C-alpha cells in the first residue's frame, strides 16, 4: 500500500473504534 | 495543546509535534566531547556537542552514545540529548507539551523510572506516556493484526498482537542490531586493510553500511558469485577523497541478522525468532500472523531483506500458509508515525501519565498504567 | 404474533420462529473473555464475546460454556446468551413473541425455576413453556410411539413414549455426549503427541470430531484393521497449516458411547440403556418401540451409528423382534422443529405459561403445568 | 544379576542399580557441542560432551535437551546420554543388566517404542521396563493410595491411587515445569536488566532458581511487602564473580506453579489441578486421596510449597476434610527410590518385557505389558 | 625433514629450526640502502644491507621497515628478509624444510595470499602455514586457556582461547607498540633537546627505550618524585660518547600504553582493551581467562609492567576474580618457542598447506585450511 | 596599558605594541663584537653591537646568532637583544607592559623557563605568554582551521588545527630553513668561485639569497633551461661594486627545501612533511586541512614557492581534495600580526602568567598554563 497521511490512518482506527464499540 | 511525540530510539531521535506526518527533527543521538588540547582562544570552545553539531565536528570529538541496547546508561548526556531536542531543534517548552516517548519491550524498570522522573522533574512536563515501540508501528501500518519484527540501531524484537492483545509472553528481544552490523562490518573491512578504529571511523562506516550493504537472496550462491566476479563490487569514497572497494563484504554484513553466529551471537537469526515468536502464539492465530508480518526499523531497509525474510519464513512455515510481510516505504519512520497517531487519538487522552498521578505515586505510577 | 422457539440445548443454540423449517440461528453456547493484555485503543470496551464473535476470535478468549450437562450452571453468561439470540440474532423484542424453552428430563428444578425467572422478569416475554427435548424429538418425525434417544454436547436420555404417554419411570439420563467424546479424542490424540489443551484446541478437537470420526460397527475388527493397515488413517488440517494424521483414534473416540468404561464412566452403554429402558416399559408396549427406535442430537450424525445401534439391540432384544432405527437426515435439528411444531399447533395454545399465572404463582408454576 | 534402573526423566538423569539407596549417578541430561572454531591442535577437541563434561565447558558449548516437555526430541542425542550412563557413568555393559526405564504418562506412543527399539537393539539388554514416574513415587513412600503429583524439569503430572487400580481417567498433565520456570525467572531478571540469553545463562538462571526461589504463603502480601521493604531481597554471585540481587522475582518465578498465567499458560494451577484430579476421582476415596497427597519431582523442593499447596486445597476441599501432603525429604530422587524398589520386588521379576517377547512381537509389546 | 619456523613479525626477525628451544637467527628486519655518494671505488659497494649488515652500517644507511603495523607494505624488500634469513644466516635450502610462518591476526587476507605466493613460487618450499602469534604463545607457556596478550613492535593484539575454541568475534588489535614508543621517546626527549630525527637515531631511541624505560606503578606519584627528586633519572651514552640525562620521560614513555590518548590514539587502553576483550566472552569462562592472563612480545619486557597491569584489571574486574598475568622470563621469544612447538607436533603434520594444494587451489587455499 | 609582542625567532627579532598592524621594529637578531685591533682611541669603541648597530659594521664583527635552530644558546647575548629591543627600539620600560613572547613547537623547555626567568627577573615584566607562532600564523590569516606551515631563518614547522584543537601528535619540526639554505647557496656559489667565507660574506649571501632566489616550478626542466640557456642567469653586485652572476644556483637553491638530500638532511621535504602531518590527522578533517594550508615565514616568501607546493600536493593528496594554499602578503609578518591580535584580545587577558603566579610557582608555571 502507498504512504497515507495520519491524518486518514486516524480515522481507520476511529471507525475501528466505533466498529469494536 | 498540540501533543509531542519524542522517539529516543537509538541511534536517531525522531521527535516531533503529533499529527504531522514525519518527524520534523531527526538527529543522531550523540554526545560529542572534545578529544584534543584547547590551544585555540577567542572561541567558546564549548564543553559539548550534540547531534549534527557533532556530526559537523566528528573527527575532534569522542563520539558517545547514551542509549545502548535500547537501554539509557549515561543520564547526564541523555537530559542533554532531551535539551537539545526540545529547546533547539522542535524550540519549544516542554512545560506545556505532554510528551509521548517510547522504548523497547523487555528493557530494565529502572530506564522507564528514571525517564519518568527526568520528564516530570527537569522538564516539569504536563503528561508522559511511554509506548511500546512495537504497538507503535501498528498504528502507523493502520493494523490491528500482526507480528511486528522492529530492528533498530541497538535492539531488535518481536511483537504479536491480534486484534489488539499483545501477546507478553510470546515477545522476543534480540540485543542484535545496526550496532553489531556496524562492528562486525568494521571487522570485515579490516580483512582488505581499510582500518576503521576510532569513532569517527565507526560513523563512517555506518554510512558506508548505509549507502552500498544489502542482504543476500541466497548467500551461498551471492559468496560463490562475490568470489566467482567483480560484479558486485561497487566503489565508495571516504570523506578525504581516498577510495575503498568492497565486495563480498556488502552482503556479508547485513546476512549476520539471519546468521548471528558470525559475531558469535549464539541465539536463532531473525527469520527463526520470528516464526518461533508466532510458535508461541495461539494456534488460531498463525495464520493472520503469517499474513501480517510487519517490519519496521532502520536495519529493515536493507534492499532485498522483505524477499530474504520472506523466503525463509516460507521455508519454515507449514507449506499452505500464505506468508506476507508488511515492509513498506518510511518504515524506518514508523515508529514516529505511530506515535503521531497515538499521541492525536481521541480516546488515548485518558492514557497520559499527569503530573498529578506522579506527584501522588511517584515514578511506580508508570508500571501500573502505561502496558 | 408468532411464537418463538429458542432450544438453549448444550453446546449449540437453535433457535427461530415456529413454523419455519429450520432454526435461523445456529450458533455455538460460548461466552469467550479476553485472555490477554489489551495493548492497542480499539478494543476492551467491548470484553465478551458470545456465539459465532467468540469463535471469530478464539485463539485470544478463554471459551465457556454457561450449561453443563444439560444444567445452566453460570446464569450471568447464560443470560447474555438470551441476549445475543433474542436482540442480535433473531433482532426480535421477546416481550412480544411467547418464547418457547426446552431442556433435559430428570434436570434440577432450580433451573427450569432459574430460566422462568429471567424469561418472565428479564425480557417480559408474554408466555413461556418448557418442552421435553425428547419429546420435541417426536414431532419431527411425526411419532405417536417410539423410544426417542437424545444425545446432545453434554446429555443424552432417553424416553419412551406410547400414543403420548411418556413413562416418567423408564426415562434415563446418562450424562454422556460429545464434549466427553471431544475429551477423550484429545486424550488419545495425546497418545502420536497433538497436544491439545486450550479451549481453543477443544474447539479444534470438536471440528476434527465432526469432520473424521465415525463409529466402527466391529469394533474388534476395526481396531485389527487399523491396526494392520493405514487404509483408514485420515488426515485433517489445523487452522496453521500444521497437518495431523488420525488412525484408530477415528473410531475409538465415538466407540465409548458404546463403551463408556473408555472414559472410565460405570454406566452400561447406549444401546444397554436402551434396551434397559425398553425392559422398564410394560410388556405390550416393547415390541412398537423396538419398531420405533427415533434417534436424535448431534453426536448420533456419526456414520454407522444406527447401522451399529441396530446389530447391537439386535443381540439385546429377542429374536423375533424386527428392531428397527429411525435416523433420519436433519436428526440434528429434530427437537427444533419439533419445536416449531409444537409452538405453530393449534392445540398447544392452551399450554402457555401466562405470564398473569407467573405473576400469581411464581417459579413454582412451571412444575404443575409443564411435564 | 541385579537389576538396573534408570529414571532418563527431564534435566536429570538419575540411575543406579536396583536395591541401593540412592542414585549413584546424577548428572544433566545435557549435549553440548562446541560453539566455536577449532583454533588450537594437540587435542581430541572432541566432538561432543555430555552431563557434568558439558557443564565443565558449559561456556564453550551449545547445550541442547534431548528430552523436552517428557518427550524424547532427538533420539541421536538421548543415545548419547544413555550411552554415557551405562558406560562412563554406571561403567557397567547393559547387556547383563535388565533396566528399568520410566516416563511420564500420557506421552506418546512412539516414545515408548523408541525406547524399547534403542535397550533391545542397540544394547542388547536382557529385558526391560517402563513404569510411569507417578506409581513409581508411591513406592518411595510407602504408600497403597494417595494422588501423586509428581513436577518435574519438563512435565508435570497428577495419578491417583486407590489401593493400586490407578484412575486412568483421573490422570492430568501440565506441560509446565522447571524449564518454564527457568524461562520466567530469565524473563522477570531482565525487569532489572540481568540480560541472560545463552544456554550458559540459562544453565545459570536455573542455579539461581534452585538456590534463591522459594513459594509465597500469601502471593499478595509477600509482593506487598517485597514492594515496602528490601528484607526479602537476597544477593548471588555468578561464576565470574559479579553481584545480581533479586527480590519479589525470588517468589514470582515459582509462583506460575500456581498462577500459569503469568507464562501465559491457560490451564488451572496446580492446586486446582490436584483438586481437578480428586474430582474426578468417585466419591468414596476422594477422603483417602486428601489424607494422601503425594509430592515428588524437584520443583516441589521449593520451600514453603507444601504449606501454600495445602492452603490452597484445603480453600478449595471440602471443610471438613483433613487435607494432607506428604512431601518429605528426598521427594527429589523418590521416582528412582520407587524404581530401585519395584525393580528389586521379587513379585515384580515376572513383569519384564524379555527380549524372547522382543523377537516375537516388535515395539508394540510394551504397549500390551506395561502400565 | 626437521621444520622450519620464521616469525616475519615487525621489528626483529626470528628463525630457526623447529624443535630448538630457541631461534637462532635473531636479527632486526631492516632493508637499508646508501644514502650519500659512492665516492670510494675499489669496493663493492653494494646496492643493498639487511639486518646486522645494515645495523653496522646504520650511520650511512636509510634504514627502513618493509613491514609495517604487521602489514608488509614492501615485498620487494621482504622477499630481501626471507632471502637472508634463509641463505645467509640459516644458512639452508627452503626447498627442503616445511616453513611455519605467522602473523598478526584481523590482518588484510593480501598479506596471508603474497607471503603463500611468495614462499611457495620463489623459494618453492614443500609445504607451509601461517599461524595466529597469539595461538603460538599458549604452547611456549603450555597452558591451554587463557587470553594471549602479544605485543609487539607493530601491532598489540588480544586473544581469548578455552580449551581451544579461540573466541574470534573477542579478539581485539590495538596498532599501537614499540614503534609508536620509540616515537613518542624521541618525541618527549625534544622536550630537553636530544633532536632524534634520523632513522639511525630512530634506531638509538629504540636502545634507550629497552635499556632505561620503565612502566610506573602508580603513575601520578611516580611523576610527582620525578618532579620532585633527581633519584629517577639515569644517564645513557650514546654512540659518539655524548652523554644524555633522562627523567620522567623514562615511564612516561611506555606509559603510553595505558594511556593512548598521549599519542593522541583514541582507544582505550591495553588494561582497558584486555578487560573488554575479557567482557566479550561468555560469562562462564571469564574466571579462568582473568586466572590465566598470558603476555608475550618484547614490549611485555618492561619492568613492572605485570605489577602495572594487575592492579588494573584488579581495579578492572570484579572483586572477587583472582587475576594472575603470566609474564615469563623470555616471552619475548614465547611466539617463536610456541612456533617451535607446533611444527614439531605429531598432530600438526596433518595442517601442512602442500605444494599440490597450492597448485589446485592457488593462494585462496591459506584462507581455508589456516585459522 | 597595551600589551607588547615580540616575536624573538631566528634571523630577524619583530617587535611593537599590540593592535598594531605591523611590527615597529624589524631588525636582525646578530650581535657583534670587534673582531680587529682597536688601535684608534678618541671613540668608544663599544664592545658590542645588536641590530643595525651590527650590520652597519658588519666587515669589522664578528657576528653571531644567540638563537639557533629556533633554540636560545647564548642567553648573555639574548639578553643583550631584548634589552636592545625595549630601550633603544621601542624605547619603553618593560615593567609597564605585558610581553607576549612566542617561540617554535616542540622545543626545549629550558628555553621556555629561562625566557621567564629573564623576563620576571631582569625586566620585571608585570605578566608574560609564550604562544606557538604556528597558532599565532592562523589569527593573522582569519582562519580557525588549517595547516600552518611556519619556515623561519632557523626552524620550519607544521602544525594542524581545527577549531581550535590543534593536534599535538601530528606537529612536526624540520631544524631546516634559512640558513640551511644560505650554507648551500655558499657551497654552490664557491661552484663558480664566488669564495664566501666570512659571517659578513654569510650575511650578503642571506641578501642575494633574499634578491634573487626564486622556487623552479618543475626542477628538471628549469635546470635543462638554465643548462641550455643564459636566460635564467641574473647579475647582482656586491657592496665593493664586483659584479656576480648566478644561474642553476638561483633555484637549486631553495629547492633543497623540497630536496633536503642536498644538504644531506634525510628527512622527507616540506610537501612530504606538509602531506605526512595531514595523514597524522583524523580522517574527516584532511579535507578542510587540504582546504586550508597556511604559509608563514620569510623562507616561504620565494616567487613559485606557492605554485610548487601546490603542484607537489595535488600530486600527493587524492585526485578529488580541493586542495588550496593561502600564502597571502606579509606573510613574513603574519606570526607578529597574530601575536598583535592575541595579545589585544579581550578574552586572552586572563591567559597572562602574572608575576604573583611566578613568585607563586617559579618558572614551572609556563609549562602548565601555556600551551
Ligand atoms: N537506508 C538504510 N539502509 C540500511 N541501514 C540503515 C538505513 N538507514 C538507517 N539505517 C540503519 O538503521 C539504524 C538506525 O535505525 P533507527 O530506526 O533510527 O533506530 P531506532 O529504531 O533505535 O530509532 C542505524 O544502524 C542505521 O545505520
Ligand atoms: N456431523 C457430525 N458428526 C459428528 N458429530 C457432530 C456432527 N454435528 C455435530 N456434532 C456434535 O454434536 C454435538 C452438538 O449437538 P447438538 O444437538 O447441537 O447439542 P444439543 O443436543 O445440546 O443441542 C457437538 O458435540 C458436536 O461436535
Ligand atoms: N532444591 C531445589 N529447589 C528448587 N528447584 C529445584 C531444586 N532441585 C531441583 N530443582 C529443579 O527441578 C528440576 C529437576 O527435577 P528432576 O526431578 O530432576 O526432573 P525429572 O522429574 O525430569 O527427573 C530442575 O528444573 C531443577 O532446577
Ligand atoms: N628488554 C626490553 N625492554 C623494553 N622493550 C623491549 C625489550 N626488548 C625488546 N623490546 C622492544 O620490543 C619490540 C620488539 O619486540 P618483538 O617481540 O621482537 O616484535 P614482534 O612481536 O613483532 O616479533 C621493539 O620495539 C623493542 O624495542
Ligand atoms: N623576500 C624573501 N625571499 C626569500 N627569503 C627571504 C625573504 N625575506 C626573508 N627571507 C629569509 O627568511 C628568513 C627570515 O624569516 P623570519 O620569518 O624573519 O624568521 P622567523 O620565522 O624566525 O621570524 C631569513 O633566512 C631570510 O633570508
Ligand atoms: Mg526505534
Ligand atoms: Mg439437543
Ligand atoms: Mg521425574
Ligand atoms: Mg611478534
Ligand atoms: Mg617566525
Amino acid at each position: 500500500a502507498p504512504r497515507r497521511s495520519v491524518g486518514e490512518l486516524r480515522l481507520l482506527f476511529e471507525a475501528r473504534a466505533a466498529s469494536a464499540a | 495543546t498540540t501533543a509531542l511525540v519524542c522517539d529516543n530510539g537509538s541511534g536517531l531521535v525522531k521527535a516531533g509535534f503529533a499529527g504531522d506526518d514525519a518527524p520534523r527533527a531527526v538527529f543522531p543521538s550523540i554526545v560529542g566531547r572534545p578529544r584534543h588540547q584547547g590551544v585555540m582562544v577567542g572561541m567558546g570552545q564549548k564543553d559539548s556537542y550534540v547531534g549534527d553539531e557533532a556530526q559537523s565536528k566528528r573527527g575532534i570529538l569522542t563520539l558517545k552514545y547514551p542509549i545502548e541496547h535500547g537501554i539509557i546508561t549515561n543520564w547526564d548526556d541523555m537530559e542533554k540529548i532531551w535539551h537539545h531536542t526540545f529547546y533547539n531543534e522542535l524550540r519549544v517548552a516542554p512545560e506545556e507539551h505532554p510528551t509521548l516517548l517510547t522504548e523497547a519491550p523487555l528493557n530494565p524498570k529502572a530506564n522507564r523510572e528514571k525517564m519518568t522522573q527526568i520528564m516530570f522533574e527537569t522538564f516539569n512536563v504536563p503528561a508522559m506516556y511511554v509506548a511500546i515501540q512495537a504497538v507503535l508501528s501498528l498504528y502507523a501500518s493502520g493494523r490491528t493484526t500482526g507480528i511486528v519484527l522492529d530492528s533498530g540501531d541497538g535492539v531488535t524484537h518481536n511483537v504479536p498482537i491480534y486484534e489488539g492483545y499483545a501477546l507478553p509472553h510470546a515477545i522476543m528481544r534480540l540485543d542484535l542490531a545496526g550496532r553489531d552490523l556496524t562492528d562486525y562490518l568494521m571487522k570485515i573491512l579490516t580483512e582488505r586493510g581499510y582500518s576503521f578504529v576510532t569513532t569517527a571511523e565507526r560513523e563512517i562506516v555506518r554510512d558506508i553500511k548505509e549507502k552500498l550493504c544489502y542482504v543476500a537472496l541466497d548467500f551461498e550462491n551471492e559468496m560463490a558469485t562475490a568470489a566467482s566476479s567483480s560484479s558486485l563490487e561497487k566503489s565508495y569514497e571516504l570523506p578525504d577523497g581516498q577510495v575503498i572497494t568492497i565486495g563480498n563484504e556488502r552482503f556479508r554484513c547485513p546476512e549476520t541478522l539471519f546468521q548471528p553466529s558470525f559475531i558469535g551471537m549464539e541465539s536463532a537469526g531473525i527469520h527463526e525468532t520470528t516464526y518461533n515468536s508466532i510458535m508461541k502464539c495461539d494456534i488460531d492465530i498463525r495464520k493472520d500472523l503469517y499474513a501480517n508480518n510487519v517490519m519496521s526499523g532502520g536495519t529493515t531497509m536493507y534492499p532485498g531483506i522483505a524477499d530474504r525474510m520472506q523466503k525463509e519464513i516460507t521455508a519454515l512455515a507449514p507449506s499452505t500458509m500464505k506468508i506476507k510481510i508488511i515492509a513498506p516505504p518510511e518504515r524506518k519512520y514508523s515508529v514516529w508515525i505511530g506515535g503521531s497517531i497515538l499521541a492525536s487519538l481521541s480516546t488515548f487522552q485518558q492514557m497520559w501519565i499527569t503530573k498529578q498521578e506522579y506527584d501522588e505515586a511517584g515514578p511506580s505510577i508508570v508500571h501500573r498504567k502505561c502496558f
